[PDB]
């Protein structure tokens, strides 16, 4: 019964900072056995995994995005966010947030996606 | 860092026959493989996890098998709602990677 | 006290007088009556603290949080009779319980009106106001830790271990970082020793030397274990302990283990922990000089549940140090994986 | 261990698990033939006999004297063991019993042999203290009640820690063993409360079994470190130094901070100086009524044996000359 | 069973073997692991019951309610892996726990899929459905008591009194009104006796005759006390018990008291009760013939809190029978007010 | 009472409060000034002696013999009391000791002409019909046990020393001399019994479980031998054992074949009768036994002289005259 | 922070039945230590007490209303109701619902009131 | 059944003076008396319970005293906001009854 709904600007100018936010409904972002991820899908291409973050603080970031991403958890608004700097035309895709069960597999449930155009 | 190779890239089938999709891993991943299904315009949803374990609310005609570097996803009896793109994902080691995807056309 | 004891494994009994130390861990989810000073004196202390800029309270243990939950309703019914526009809001605790720099003042006049004797049978509940005095919770944005009082109470009398008995507390006049000694029990008998309180049960044994054996922590405090309740406090290093001094670890030779230093970066974010010297399932540790150096504690399974099999360390003693939590194993700071890179694992982000 | 306890003050009872230290204050040696071999080897190289650490060792030697003599008789060794009684304090000897590399190969008791191996007794003129063995045994497993002793290999001055029990709970603490029961309490500070000693040994209390051993000076411990007093802040009291000249000759003592009957003590600046303990009554039984001391705290320190009350090293009679009082002749 | 006991009154320490009856009251708020038949078998039973017209469950005791709370998540996770459109919802109990006319069937096939071994660590939680299988909530409108199952389980193996032990249950094949005898203990020694279970502690003493002494109830069950676990069950009439038979009262001469009949209309709506033979504060009872007849139990204080002073009984014996609850005292059916009209008092609206 | 207990089968320990019944199977009279008066007053009306209810009363009489004799000497009474051993079963006498309305105002003596005989093989001197039986009552149990001369006439065993308990699937009925266990199989049934005495009082119903709807012909231990009137005192296929080896000094009832014997369920076998020993007088073990409609395992008694079988189990081929037989009926 | 909101018809024809409902916000109508009452105030005249009801079931009714009143508790909607039959032109008043603390005299919180007119 | 009498029926007072209202009961009610205040168009509000005990959020200038059959409510210093109707309630025995009320007019 967990619903995820992410938002953000629809278009970003190059070399600025892309900010995205996913709001969680039907559950808490402070619960125990979960972690939260981001995935993007380039047009006419496959899926790309960006990283995860635990509520306790442990994170992982894809080495392909060299020191350009960051994730944080906002308990007051029950949400977590993503921040990508130095955007480029190669950063145009649809962005999904996801919640996975911890210690099990990458067994996840995904959001509906938002398209971000860099021009 | 672990490349996932999917073949065939696309295929067409008639309503009722069988379909086979093969995913290949660049190194031995024991049983940490997942199968995703994406309808056009919708986010991917998990169909099978850990190679064989099916999710709740999934038709029983779907099946999966394999170990090591070779894995298979079979549709025993195709139905018109099975028009989608299928991906294989590994969770053996981060970062998690996906295959390029396989399209199925109803013929 | 007069008591009798029995050990069924050897079938022996023994009766007499003496000093008895019991395993009273998690003695906060039981039924007790709490009397924090007087309804009017405590209301005066809270009012004066609010006028002095102290936003709220950071708890020392689970017991203080339970006491605040118990007395919240009466404390709000009073302090409304006096026209004070203040509401006490009590939430849940998170580990570790960080230290606060303030203290509650001792009032000198006591609020008027109100009533005596905590536990009034019938009163009208108070209405919620706009100014909130927050006991712990998810409220660090509305007032930071720097404006919170911490460790303001002292226990005078208690009956812990006997249900439906009263606990008497008071607002201390002094300033200290020490834990309350009224609930601490330490004993040694032959080749076994215990350091215990309401949330700790720390055991040591006599091997070739004295060493830590196992520890059971249901909370992570930041007060200091008093030296009057500590065995063998002389000639010890604060960097050779196991449980850090800033996590209420005793400054004792019974809190040491050969080849291990203080676990400053363990998994202190858990709800409760068990410190054990034993390998986790599916893992094996080897002592090799080509292994990595100390760092944050690492979980034995990855985020997807894969067990890492081979671990190393430089100058350990076996069995290795490990922490048992709800989400699985963590290893000591000295133990690192052999082949797996350290960036691929779940690590600890908390420093004492 | 599981058990139940009561507090008769407030009539509350509870059970559970934990560690319990009991008031015990108020045997079976290493091996039948290996001990005899050790005794023979010790007699060969010039060890006269044994000075007991505690009452336990003396009772153990009494319990196996005849059997040891019979074993020494069966193997044709002209040696006998003579066990006497102990007197306080139990001074320490420099020798130690050796661990024999080899072992020697019942109700009939051997006749009087010309050679006597004397355990603690009244035999000092026969042979001095510098040729006696002291503190040579250890406890293998304390618990049945059969106590299994063993001749140690190394040289140490520490009391045997297998029989020591120390505990603190709230505002009451105890340091205890088979002969000592030492209580302390939480006043404005931690202080010694009451002691009961059925012996006075001269080993050293181990620090692993001691509370609060840091930042002390040995001049402040009420029970001297030479008499197995814990090196603890719990072994102190405000206004008193170490009692090196107490009545340590008594068979059983009780240290207590209380006026003993018929006397009164006043704090004065003109009172006498620190000196040996003096008994409350004269040799004829007359109670001396007025006492003084320089900078004590009340109530005063007093020792209580079966021959009367004594005061501590600081309290002196106010007007009676000290030549007419019974005094302690023992120093630690 | 080897055991040692002590009587601290004078001094009586004793050890040996035998049968020990402990005070196990409130053994539902402790930590235990519950194992109904099997996840697949229990899911099959619930599916068959739902298809056969059974809407929900009325629990016999608190322990069954806690068991359902424990197994709810896994029972919902399975039974959607089998495609069944059903959801189990657990509520809170209300006193008294009324009897239900149905039972759960024993299935012969057991649902496929799912998994074994209650207590799976990781699984996906099930989404809510339209069909609800309710267990003891405020839900008598969405399905009545006539379509509920009751007293369907049997305890097979348990370790009550030791924490973190497992309890093994089973769906029964038969139809019965008896309470589960696996958790019942009865003992008599000299002049005192006990009838006990997980929610009842009933004492009787040898006076000139055997009579009820006091009773502590934490729940109001409607099962039947078995006669194999009852003392002196012969020559006893149901009209002269104290605790009614329909409220799981034992059929014993130990459940009697001179001058009192069965208390069919006591305050059985209370959460927790104590039965004592003693006058309540500020009241006195006088025996006289001109007093009224029996009726519903009456509270000793009015709605505004005024204490009624003087009471009467026709043929009762001192001290009077009284009930102690959270809202105050209640008198037995035989004790009526001497001067105050009975319409001005709070009475009981529940009949056993 | 607070205490702790262990279950060694599954290694569980617990403590708390409750009622504990202990296996005791495996003393101080009323007053020296009133007991002598009661004995005298009983004597002048012809009460020759005393038959004990149990072993405890016999021991109590043994421990106060000389003191009572001296007290009788002080009041100038020509009387002595002699206490002997007991034999089983402990039969009951019809008389009771009296309660003296007044006390007797005031080195063993020599044997006088008048004799007052507590339990012993003295039935020639005065028969059972002139003996007092069951005349005491325990006031406070626990050690010094305090007794008192009963004021009323009763046939029941003293309830001050009885302990009965059931927990789950196990039950026990016990007193100072009896330890009777029962178990929950498909039905509740007698499981094992241990008897160090054979008394003839009545087990009180207040200390008995499940006492309704009971036929007295179904109790394994007869009602006349202080057997509880309970469903826990029954076993399918067996009736009351009136003719068992009750002459023994210490019995143990267990359902088990004795070593070297076999029991078969047949119809050609014989009918019920007195109990028979499992070995002949010479010591030869009889091999094959039969019974009509028993339930296995069979009922057997085990005294110090060997096994005995139930009344229903008879030898197959050996004629019953070659067997040792019980000569006691209840 | 409990609020009581009563409602009902604004006008009642004579000889029909009067029905009112009070809705409880900020609390629950199943809490143990309370009971619920109705009070009416005649225009220009004084206040009049009607009766109370517990969640358990015990009630009291004013003898002035001769066996004409009835009270009920509905847990599903979190409300309690009043029913007055055989109305007359003498029942015109404002009607308040109140919640009182058990055994605290009559410490109560009243509702806002509703006007009922009996005419045609 | 217990009739409650309130006197005087109405009164005018100046801002600062004292207002005193008396309630009399037809039988002895020990201390089960309450006082109420009603401003126009608003529900009655409980000011004092149990004769004296004052409700929280009520100014200290209100006070009550009495016992038995006679009772009193005094306003030690009348304020403008004290224009309302005051009732006395007994809760000694059901049915609970009110007095006829006393209107206090602020007089300029």
């Amino acid at each position: 019964e967990v619903q995820l709904l992410e938002s953000g600007p629809g278009l970003v100018k190059p070399s600025q900072t892309l900010s995205l936010t996913c709001t969680v409904s039907g559950g808490s972002i402070s619960s125990g056995g979960y972690y939260w991820s981001w995935i993007r899908q380039h047009p006419g291409k496959g899926l790309e995994w960006i990283g995860y973050i635990y509520y306790s603080g442990s994170t992982y970031y894809n080495p392909s995005l060299k020191s350009r991403v960051a994730m944080s958890v906002d308990t007051s608004k029950n949400q977590f966010s993503l921040t990508l700097s130095s955007v480029t035309a190669a950063d145009t895709a649809v962005y999904y947030c996801a919640r996975a069960i911890d210690n099990f597999y990458d067994n996840s449930i995904w959001g509906q996606g938002t398209l971000v155009t860099v021009s | 860092d672990i490349q996932m190779t999917q073949s065939p890239s696309s295929l067409s089938a008639s309503v009722g026959d069988r379909v086979t999709i093969a995913c290949r891993a660049s190194q031995s991943i024991t049983n940490f493989l997942n199968w995703y299904q994406q309808k056009p315009g919708k986010a991917p949803k998990l169909l099978i996890y850990a190679v064989s374990n099916l999710q709740s609310g999934v038709p029983s005609r779907f099946s999966g098998s394999g170990s090591g570097t070779d894995f298979t996803l079979t549709i025993s009896s195709v139905r018109p709602e099975d028009f989608a793109t299928y991906f294989c994902q590994q969770s053996y080691s981060p970062p998690y990677t996906f295959g390029q995807g396989t399209k199925v056309d109803i013929k | 006290h007069h008591g009798c004891s029995v050990d069924f494994s050897k079938k022996e009994t023994r009766c007499g007088t003496g000093v008895f130390v019991y395993n009273d861990v998690e003695a906060w989810r039981d039924r007790y009556k709490y009397h924090p000073d007087s309804p009017r004196r405590l209301a005066a202390a809270v009012k004066q603290a609010w006028e002095d800029g102290i936003c709220g309270i950071s708890s020392v243990s689970r017991m203080e949080n339970i006491m605040w939950r118990s007395v919240e309703g009466e404390l709000n019914a009073i302090l409304e009779e006096n026209g004070v526009q203040l509401t006490v809001v009590v939430g849940s605790v998170k580990n570790p319980m960080w230290r606060g720099p303030q203290r509650l003042p001792v009032p000198v006049n006591e609020l008027p009106h109100g009533w005596k004797a905590w536990g009034k049978s019938y009163f009208v509940r108070a209405a919620k106001t706009n100014n909130s005095f927050v006991v712990d919770g998810d409220t660090l944005k509305e007032c930071p830790l720097k404006h919170r009082a911490w460790n303001s109470f002292l226990v005078e009398d208690h009956g812990f271990g006997v249900f439906h008995t009263s606990v008497w507390l008071k607002v201390r006049e002094d300033y200290s970082l020490e834990c309350d000694p009224a609930v601490i029990g330490t004993a040694v008998k032959g080749k076994e020793a215990v350091h215990s309180d309401l949330g700790y049960w720390i055991e040591s044994e006599k091997n070739d030397t004295w060493r830590l054996k196992r520890a059971h922590l249901i909370e992570m405090k930041t007060c200091e274990w008093p030296k009057s309740h500590t065995l063998w406090t002389d000639g010890i290093e604060e960097s050779d302990l196991i449980i850090p001094k800033s996590l209420a670890g005793p400054l004792s030779h019974h809190n040491t283990r050969e080849g291990y230093r203080t676990q400053m970066k363990g998994p202190w974010h858990s709800e409760e922990l068990e410190i054990r010297f034993e390998e986790c399932p599916g893992t094996k540790v080897h002592v090799e000089e080509t292994c990595g150096t100390r760092g944050p504690s690492l979980r034995s399974t990855t985020a997807s549940g894969r067990v890492i099999e081979e671990w190393c360390c430089r100058e350990c003693t076996m069995p290795p140090l490990s922490f048992r939590a709800k989400d699985g194993c963590w290893y000591g700071m000295e133990i690192r994986p052999r082949k797996e890179p350290e960036s691929n694992l779940v690590r600890s982000m908390v420093t004492a």
